[PDB]
C-alpha cells in the first residue's frame, strides 16, 4: 500500500466523479422532459 | 622432506547456505497479501 497506493485514490476519485455526472444526466433528462409535463417531480419520480 | 606428492592450500571450510525453494504459490509474491484483497475488494466494489 505504500508502493502503489495512489491508484486506489484515483479509483476513489473517478467513481465519486462518476456519481456526480450520473445525477447530472438524470437531472438533464428531467430537464428535457420538463417541457413536457412539470418542472422536476414528473420526470424525477417516474424515472426514480 | 622429499619432493611433494600432493599440492595443498589453506582454505576455509563452511556450511552451504540452504537454497529455500520458491514454492508453487510463487507468483503471488510480487504483490503484498493485502493488495490482493484490495484488488478483490475493488472488483467487488467497482462492479457494484
Ligand atoms: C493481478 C490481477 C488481480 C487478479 C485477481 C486477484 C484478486 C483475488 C485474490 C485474493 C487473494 C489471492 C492470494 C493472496 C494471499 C495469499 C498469498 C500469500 O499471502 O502468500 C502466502 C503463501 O501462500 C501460500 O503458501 C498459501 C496461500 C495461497 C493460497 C492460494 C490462493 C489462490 C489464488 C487464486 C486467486 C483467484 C484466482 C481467480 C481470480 C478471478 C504467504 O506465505 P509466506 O510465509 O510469505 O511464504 C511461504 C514460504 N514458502 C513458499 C517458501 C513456503
Ligand atoms: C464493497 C467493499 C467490501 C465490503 C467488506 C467485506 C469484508 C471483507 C474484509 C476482508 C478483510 C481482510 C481479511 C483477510 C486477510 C488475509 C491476508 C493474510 O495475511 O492471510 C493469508 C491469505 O491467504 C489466503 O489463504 C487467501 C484465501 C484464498 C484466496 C482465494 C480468495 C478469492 C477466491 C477467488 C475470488 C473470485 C472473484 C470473483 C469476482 C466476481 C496470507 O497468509 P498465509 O501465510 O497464506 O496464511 C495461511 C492461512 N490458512 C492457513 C488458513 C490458509
Ligand atoms: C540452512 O541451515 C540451517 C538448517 O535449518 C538454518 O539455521 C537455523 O536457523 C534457525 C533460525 O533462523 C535456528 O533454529 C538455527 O540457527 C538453525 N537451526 C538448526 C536446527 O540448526 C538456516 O536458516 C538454513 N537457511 C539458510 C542459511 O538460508
Ligand atoms: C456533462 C453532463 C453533466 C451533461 C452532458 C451529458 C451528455 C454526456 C449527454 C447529454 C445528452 C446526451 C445525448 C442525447 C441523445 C443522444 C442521441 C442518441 O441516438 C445517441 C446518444 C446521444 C447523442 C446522447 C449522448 C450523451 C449526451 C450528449
Ligand atoms: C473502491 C474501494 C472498495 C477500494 C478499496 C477500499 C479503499 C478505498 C481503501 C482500503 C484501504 C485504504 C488504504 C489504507 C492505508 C493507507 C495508508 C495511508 O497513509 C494513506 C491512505 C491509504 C493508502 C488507504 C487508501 C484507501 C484504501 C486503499
Ligand atoms: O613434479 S613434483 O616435484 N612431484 C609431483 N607433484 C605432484 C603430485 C602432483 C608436484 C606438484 C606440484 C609441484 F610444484 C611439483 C610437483
Amino acid at each position: 500500500v505504500q508502493n502503489i497506493g495512489g491508484i486506489f485514490i484515483v479509483l476513489a476519485a473517478g467513481l465519486v466523479l462518476s456519481v456526480f455526472v450520473a445525477v447530472g444526466e438524470f437531472l438533464y433528462k428531467s430537464k428535457k422532459n420538463a417541457q413536457l409535463e412539470k418542472r422536476s417531480f414528473c420526470s424525477a419520480m417516474v424515472e426514480e | 622432506f622429499s619432493k611433494p606428492f600432493m599440492t595443498l592450500g589453506i582454505s576455509i571450510l563452511y556450511r552451504k547456505p540452504n537454497g529455500t525453494n520458491p514454492g508453487v504459490f510463487s507468483f503471488l509474491n510480487p504483490l503484498s497479501p493485502d493488495i490482493w484483497m484490495y484488488v478483490l475488494l475493488a472488483c467487488l466494489g467497482v462492479s457494484c
